[PDB]
């Protein structure tokens, strides 16, 4: 063991998590914790994470932060792979996706993985007649990320950009990771391989509180800039990255979120309280309360009409 | 309660209202309402007080005649100096020195202020020191301000006599008729020939200011240097608040009814002055009349 | 208010015509009253005779007629019979109520009369246990339907501890009635002549007992 | 056939409440309307009140605020409620049909129930006490001999008297109840062949309803 | 109070237009004890000035103190000769430009009109120099766009030579209020020139600075519909204005003593000046008015 | 909601005229804030207020616990009805004897009391039974206090009818009110009857109408009109707001929980030109309905 342990982890923590500003005291119960002699009369390792772990709790206010003592560890490395050319890229993309005309003539597209930048540019060109032109002739337009769980950052700017206007470019997120000393910024594309969508016609976003991740950053900006109607549970809470931080030679592990948003609108984040839906509803219900709002929206010109004149 | 009303209303009208040459038509009228069955729609005091008051209105066309709630029947009389309160010691110079407030303002403009009428036997007695306070010390000034933006009035019998300074010694002039149908007063009421200390005179220049809160005699004096072209008047259409009406409660109700017993016929125009306020020739805001008088006085 | 007033006994023989009259205190009837008459026969048997003024229920004798006399409704009998006697009630409406008169009690002469039937009972020995004797005198098959009833213990005239029942109209049109004489199981057995005396029309039945 | 039948209490007690049924067969109460009229012994008939087939009510304004009517359609039964009782509120109470489909109109209470006879008094049920009456003068009168039952001191009425269980309808008679300080005392009659009794048993059965009572008496010489 | 008296019968005497003064004989008698009590002879004066503005809308008449003033007279010419109608016509020619622009258009500058006995004396005199040398052009252009003086009795001969000789035309009618004298401005049907004709167009040219006369004749030309005017509006002058000393005192009165009322419209080119046909800046105004000529 | 409602609107609100405005402010409305039925009801009801100032233009929704059954309404009132009134002249006299209460009070003062309002075709075949109930035995008094505290009104079909009593026998007759329904183009004006069967009453005699919080419909309507027409002093309290000049519309919305719009599809237009919005006849007089005939006979006796 040794004092050291204390002082390394320590060192992780304040080196990686994502907002030093607010660590005022962290200095000082470092220092502390190295020479509380009940801290040092523990001999079980599991006692010592434990221990530490609620002792930042009562310092930090961060429930995501974590210390554990993990023997027999193994991180599944990625798998050996071949090249794996853009047509079968492609075709697991059509796998994530479900693409739909639901009866009103109303676009619906479930999104099980935010892709990123990469496959984006790359395999986009192969799917464009397969889920946009499909639905770009659309009314409306529903995404249901009720059960999207995973995807990247960098996909964020491919989603908003379809949605939006070309000009003025768009601000869609700033995300800070403490690891890089980074600020990394998500702006819109003003030229995009498909037609834009428009600003006219509604966009419907429906959620879960299984909805995790960039999926959650997605709905929180579109709801921010006003282009889309929220319709289901408050998501899950996510966080943009987290780290598990092997602790030197040792079998302790440092979990700590290194990364955030800090979003140019609110000034705030998705993350760790998730995003509020507009209308709020069973999950399952969603998506049968999206169609309703929609198609009672359309109704009001002609009523207004008959009513005027 | 329709009849009960409308009875003593016709009674109190035939012997008290100032008009007596309406009453013949006002008896026809009223119970006519009652027969063809105007008066089948009032069942409150209420409504029998704006019924009457519209019907009354529009044969009379005089705003003193009245039907209200016993509530909103006047106030009180004012109270200003008493004869039997008047000083002996001559003294009493100091008593007229605080009721008249006389200054030379710049340009030699005259300002005088009071805030009361007394009764002409209180005037009496403080006429010799009226002398010294006001009308020698005016009689340098080309031009007169009188304010009356702060006085409630009182009595009005000594109305003739101040309005006496401000004419010529020798003219014997009119200054209205009372007419009370109470009686058959027919009154001419004339400027004195005779006033004690030096009269202003009829040549030069005078303003009278006025205001919301200004009452009975200093309303009747306004009027009168208005009526006979002798003055400007000058701020806010007056209080209303002329001695020219009674009251007569209608026995068994909440309502009575005002009434003219008297009218005021004024000498140099003829016209009946149904009161409801002098109208000013210049009309301003009470706060703006000092200006607006010097700013006539200016450019004449 | 709204008292409605009926002559309370009238008497007819058979074949003569009587006229039965029915007054409102609030005014003269009219035909806005429907005047209504009910027949009241022995142990509460209602009958509607005429409704409306002058309408016969169907099942009616048609000698009964309903009219307006004058200020009042009338019940006319013409040639009337002997089970004609019975109660008749006024009803008059009055716009939201009924209102009943008092009932007029009909009596036709020419009935034909019978004797009392007599039965004379000595108290149990059960019930003198009791200290009580109790002597039973029952009365049936008479007709009109008002007896008198005398006791006498010993020859003597009873003055005290009897009671006579009203008399009841038997299915045969016929009365009965029961008078009681109470004594204490002691007076029973101080005496030893008892006489029940039933007085009908004129008519005297007694029976005794030792 | 038209038919009204009332069912009630019997015995209620002063300053409490009475509720009384009456049972229609051969009209439907959706079409016609039923008045309640009582008669309290030894006076006239006073009208209650009456419920029109669309529901309303009308009521005899000197009992308006005691008095409630009301109906069920799908049963057939008019009920009346009547609060504050007072002794004087012994009736018997009766339900006639209300009519006026007639050539001219008119209305009438065209058909009238049996009754149904409340008592209202404080006074306590109380069984009766059964006497056998035997002849004493055992002399043959002729060929009928005539035997009774007293039945003493219940409350309230009725009671029941049969003779033999029922077998006995011969010349039965039941007399009319005498009310001696709140108690009834009635007697019945039977005559029978005398060369009969006593060889052949002849047996009374009294039943007094308000107290579940039974008894029997065997007529013995 | 002398001093106010003397003041208003020398306003009331002399304005122009009488009839526009009711309220002001009373006005006059309103004298204030303010008034009375200003000893500053140059505040004396700008209070009785605006005092008459909110009492006649007229924002030419004026009262100053003016100490000091010597109006410059007339020079002396008479005693060093005569001057011959051979040195004024040298002198009228130092106040025009005749010239023929491209296209055959006459241009004529004038900065000064003169007057009737001017030109009934000298005329004689500049019929070759002016007039024959723009007689045969197809249109004309008058420039006034800086004439700024000129005498009234001149009008009838610039009029006259681009009218028909009959019916004689009314030109216009001057009120003098001093001479109690109405001056009536008529048109000649015999001149010593020929006449332009009334065929060929005729605009004239007009500045911001364009004042007195100059705005009369834009004014009755276009009013005749025989000329259009070109440029800017014109300054908005006065036939005359007096310039009145007020007894043996510094203080002057100045007052509009005559008017212009015109035969045709009622109104006057005075205060408002006269509105071009085509409104352009007075610099681009002869380009302009070239244009329209060669367009037509 | 609001895609029916603007519907809705457009063709059933009795007030046209307010269309245009509405189309343009409902659909402009903040509705980020409101996810509840009783949210969407109490904001589109603050907005229609502030726009109409109709009281009778309401969402409401459903008890929120048992939501099957709401604050639509109760039933429309059962009165006297032409099936089954009886044919014989006796029980029709009779049946007008009960349905009608006729007093002379002391003083010469008449009362009369009913408790219902039938339609004009009973009405019809009562009238001349009414002549001897009503109008003949109040002819003798100076005043009548007519007492509608117990009275729910019913159909208004016999109201212009039982008005004309009060009113002048002669030709032309009077107007009462116009109605305006939007469902329509009605715009009926609705007048007096000049023949009455019977003794009217007259234009002259005093009359007192007596009013409770129980005074409904067709009563509201008669009693607001002798007001209206200046022919009676009204006396008691505030009536129940009962009229019949709305229909209900459910919104079809089941996510809005049971919700429906109650829309006045008529306007009433008194002989004022005053648009009455019900919610309540307001007494010239208002006191409790135990006082009211008390109060009645003050005015009468201090006239």
């Amino acid at each position: 063991f040794s004092p050291t342990l204390i002082a390394d982890m320590a060192k992780i923590f304040m080196d990686n998590y994502c907002s030093p500003e607010k660590l005022t005291g962290m200095e000082e119960a470092i220092d502390a914790a190295s020479s509380n002699t009940e801290i040092l009369s523990i001999s079980d390792p599991t006692m010592l994470a434990n221990v530490l772990t609620d002792g930042v709790k009562k310092t930090i206010s961060d429930s995501r932060v974590k210390v554990t003592y993990e023997p027999d560890l193994i991180l599944a490395a990625p798998p050996a792979m071949p090249d794996i050319p853009l047509e079968h890229l492609a075709a697991m993309i059509k796998g994530t996706v479900k693409v739909e005309i639901l009866e009103g003539n109303i676009g619906y597209l479930k999104i099980q993985h935010i892709i990123g930048e990469e496959m984006a540019q790359k395999v986009g060109p192969l799917l464009l007649e397969y889920i946009w032109d499909k639905i770009l002739p659309t009314s409306a337009m529903i995404l249901d990320f009720r059960s999207t769980v995973t995807g990247e950052l960098s996909g964020i700017p491919y989603i908003v950009s379809y949605f939006t206007d070309p000009e003025p470019l768009i601000h869609i997120d700033s995300v800070y990771d403490r690891t890089a000393d980074l600020t990394i910024e998500l702006w819109s594309m003003p030229t995009l391989l498909g037609k834009r969508y428009g600003t006219s016609k509604p966009l419907i976003i429906l959620t879960s509180k299984d909805t995790l991740g960039i999926a959650e950053d997605v709905a929180y900006c579109l709801k921010n800039l006003k282009r889309a109607t929220i319709v289901g549970e408050n998501t899950a809470g996510g966080t943009v990255k987290m780290s598990k931080m092997k602790v030197g030679d040792t079998d302790f592990y440092v979990t700590v979120p290194v990364a955030k948003s800090i979003n140019p609108i609110t000034g705030k984040s998705w993350e760790i309280n998730g995003v509020a839906p507009d209308v709020d509803v069973a999950a399952e219900d969603a998506l049968d309360a999206a169609i309703a709002i929609i198609k009672l929206r359309a109704e009001i010109p002609a009523l207004a009409q008959a009513a005027a004149t | 309660s329709l009849g009960e009303l409308v009875e003593g209303t016709g009674r109190l009208l035939e012997a008290h209202y100032a008009r007596p040459e309406v009453v013949g038509q006002m008896g026809a009228l009223l119970r006519a309402k009652l027969a063809q069955g105007a008066y089948r729609t009032a069942v409150d005091l209420e409504s029998l007080a704006s019924q009457l008051t519209a019907d009354l209105q529009e044969m009379s066309g005089d705003h003193r005649l009245l039907v209200f709630h016993s509530p909103g029947e006047m106030v009180a009389e004012e109270a200003p100096p008493p004869p039997p309160v008047v000083p002996s010691p001559e003294e009493l110079s100091y008593l007229i020195e605080a009721l008249f407030k006389t200054e030379v303002l710049p340009g030699q403009l005259g300002y005088l202020r009071f805030d009361a009428m007394a009764e002409l036997e209180t005037v009496k007695a403080v006429g010799p020191q009226l002398v010294q306070l006001v009308w020698q010390k005016l009689v340098d000034t080309a031009a007169l301000v009188v304010d009356l933006r702060y006085n409630p009035g009182s009595y009005s019998t000594a109305v003739p006599l101040l309005c006496s300074y401000f004419f010529e010694a020798e003219p014997r002039r009119h200054l209205y008729s009372v007419f009370d149908r109470a009686t058959s007063r027919v009154t001419e009421v004339w400027t004195l020939p005779h006033v004690t200390g030096q009269r202003y005179g009829s040549h030069k220049d005078l303003y009278v200011l006025v205001s919301h809160t200004s009452g009975s005699a200093a309303e009747a004096f306004a009027h009168t240097m208005q009526d006979l072209q002798r003055a400007t008047i000058i701020g806010e259409p007056t209080a209303g608040g002329a001695l020219s009406v009674g009251i007569y409660q209608v026995g068994s109700s909440a309502l009575y009814a005002s009434m003219p017993t008297q009218m005021a016929m004024s000498a140099s125009t003829g016209e009946a002055w149904d009161l409801a306020g002098v109208e000013p020739d210049i009309t301003v805001p009470m706060s703006v009349a000092l200006s607006t008088a010097r700013d006539i006085v200016t450019l004449r | 208010q709204a008292v409605v007033t009926q002559e309370s006994a009238l008497t007819t023989s058979p074949g003569e015509t009587v006229t039965l009259t029915c007054r409102s205190s609030t005014g003269a009837v009219t035909t806005s009253n429907y005047a209504n008459w009910v027949q009241e026969k022995p142990d509460h048997l209602f009958t509607g005779l005429i409704g409306g003024t002058n309408n016969r229920a169907p099942g009616v004798p048609a000698r009964f007629s309903g009219s307006l006399i004058g200020d009042k409704a009338a019940l006319t009998i013409t040639g009337a019979q002997t089970e004609d006697e019975a109660i008749y009630f006024c009803a008059l409406w009055y716009s939201n109520h009924w209102v009943f008169g008092g009932g007029t009690k009909l009596t036709v002469l020419g009935q034909p009369k019978s004797s009392p039937s007599v039965t004379l009972f000595p108290p149990s020995s059960e019930e003198l246990e009791t200290n009580k004797a109790t002597l039973v005198c029952t009365i049936t098959d008479f007709y009109p339907g008002v007896v008198t009833v005398d006791w006498k213990v010993d020859g003597t005239p009873v003055t005290q501890g009897m009671e006579t029942t009203q008399p009841s109209k038997q299915s045969n049109n016929k009365y009965m009635a029961s008078s009681y004489l109470t004594l204490t199981a002691r007076a029973w057995e101080r005496h030893s002549s008892y006489s029940c005396q039933v007085t009908h029309e004129g008519h005297t039945v007694e029976k005794s007992l030792s | 056939q038209v038919q009204l039948k009332e069912s009630g209490p019997g015995l209620v007690a002063p300053s409490q409440s009475l509720s009384i049924t009456c049972t229609v067969s051969g009209f439907l109460l959706i079409s016609n309307g039923v008045h309640w009229v009582r008669q309290p012994p030894g006076k006239g008939l006073e009208w209650l009140g009456v419920i029109w087939a669309g529901g309303n009510t009308n009521y005899n304004s000197a009992l308006m605020s005691r008095v409630s009517i009301s109906k069920d359609n799908s049963k057939s039964q008019v009920f009346l409620k009547m609060k504050s009782l007072q002794t004087d509120d012994t009736a018997m109470y009766y339900c006639a049909r209300d009519f006026y489909d007639y050539d001219v109109f008119y209305y009438a209470m065209d058909y009238w129930g049996q009754g149904t006879s409340v008592t209202v008094s404080s006074a306590k049920t109380t069984p009766p006490s059964v006497y056998p009456l035997a002849p004493g003068s055992a002399a043959q009168t002729n060929s009928m001999v005539t035997l009774g039952c007293l039945v003493k001191g219940y409350f309230p009425e009725p009671v029941t008297v049969t003779w033999n269980s029922g077998s006995l309808s011969s010349g039965v008679h039941t007399f009319p109840a005498v009310l001696q300080s709140d108690l009834y005392t009635l007697s019945s009659s039977v005559t029978v062949p005398s060369s009969t009794w006593p060889s052949e048993t002849v047996t009374c059965n009294v039943a007094h309803p308000a107290s579940s009572t039974k008894v029997d008496k065997k007529i013995v010489p | 109070p002398t001093v106010l008296q003397t003041a208003g019968k020398l306003v009331a005497d002399n304005y122009a237009s009488p009839e526009l003064g009711v309220k002001m004989a009373a006005e006059l008698s309103g004298l204030q004890s303010r008034y009375a009590r200003v000893t500053s002879e140059a505040a004396l004066a700008e209070l009785l000035q605006a005092d008459l503005q909110v009492l006649s809308g007229d924002p030419h008449l004026k009262t100053a103190h003016i100490p000091e003033d010597a109006k410059d007279r007339i020079p002396g010419i008479v005693p060093m000769q005569i001057p011959s109608p051979e040195v004024f016509e040298d002198l009228i020619k130092f106040s025009f430009h005749t010239n023929v622009l491209e296209g055959n258009v006459g241009y004529l500058r004038f900065d000064m009109f003169g007057d009737c006995e001017l030109l009934t004396q000298v005329s004689e005199l500049l019929v070759e120099h002016v007039w024959k040398k723009i007689v045969h052009t197809d249109a004309l252009i008058v420039d006034m766009r800086f004439n700024i003086g000129g005498p009234t009795s001149s009008i009838s001969a610039l009029c006259s030579y681009f009218f028909d000789e009959g019916p004689p035309i009314l030109l216009d009618k001057i009120y003098n209020r001093p001479n109690n004298s109405v001056s009536e401005l008529w048109t000649l049907s015999q001149l010593e020139g020929e006449r332009y004709g009334s065929k060929k167009s005729m605009v004239i040219l007009t500045s911001t600075l364009t004042a007195g006369a100059a705005e009369e004749f834009t004014y009755i030309m276009k009013r005749l519909g025989r000329a259009l005017v070109i440029g800017e509006v014109t300054s908005g002058g006065c036939q005359p204005p007096q310039t009145y000393h007020v007894d043996d005192t510094d203080l002057y009165l100045t007052i509009p003593t005559a008017r212009s009322v015109g035969a045709a419209d009622g109104s006057s080119w005075e205060g408002v000046g006269v509105v071009p046909d085509v409104a352009v800046p007075a610099e681009a105004a002869l380009t302009r008015a070239q244009e329209m000529l060669q367009h037509t | 909601v609001i895609q029916r409602l603007q519907e809705a609107l457009r063709e059933y609100y009795t007030l046209v005229d307010r269309v245009p405005a509405l189309l343009s402010h409902l659909a402009a409305m903040d509705l980020s804030s409101v996810v509840s039925e009783d949210d969407l009801v109490t904001k589109l009801n603050a907005g229609l207020q502030a726009v109409s100032e109709d009281p009778r233009l309401q969402v409401q929704v459903v008890r929120p616990k048992e939501a099957s059954s709401g604050p639509e309404e109760e039933a429309e009132e059962p009165p006297e009805a032409v099936p089954e009134v009886p044919e014989d002249e006796a029980v029709r006299r009779a049946l007008v004897d009960s349905v009608f209460q006729v007093s002379v009070l002391p003083g010469n003062v008449g009362y009369l009391r009913f408790d219902s309002f039938a339609d004009a075709s009973v009405l019809e075949v009562l009238g001349p039974y009414i002549l001897h109930q009503v109008w003949e035995p109040l002819q003798d008094t100076e005043h009548l206090i007519m007492d509608l505290r117990q009275n729910p009104g019913g159909p208004s079909s016999a109201v212009p009818l039982l008005l004309s009593y009060f009113q002048s026998p002669d030709a032309s007759p009077v107007r009462l009110f116009s109605t305006y329904d939007r469902r329509t183009n009605i715009t009926r004006e609705h007048f007096s009857q000049t023949e009455l069967l019977g003794r009217p009453y007259g234009t002259q005699r005093g009359v007192y109408l007596l009013t409770s919080h129980r005074t409904a419909t067709a009563a509201e309507e008669l009693a607001f009109l002798m007001q209206s027409l200046g022919w009676a002093t009204l006396v008691g309290e505030i009536t129940a707001g009962s009229l019949l000049h709305t229909h209900t519309v459910s919104l079809l919305e089941t996510p809005e929980g049971g919700l429906a719009l109650t829309v006045p599809v008529l306007t009433f237009i008194d002989n004022h030109g005053e648009c009455w919005l019900g919610g309540g006849v307001v007494p010239d007089a208002i006191v409790l309905a135990e006082e009211a005939l008390d109060r009645a006979q003050e005015v009468l006796e201090f006239h």
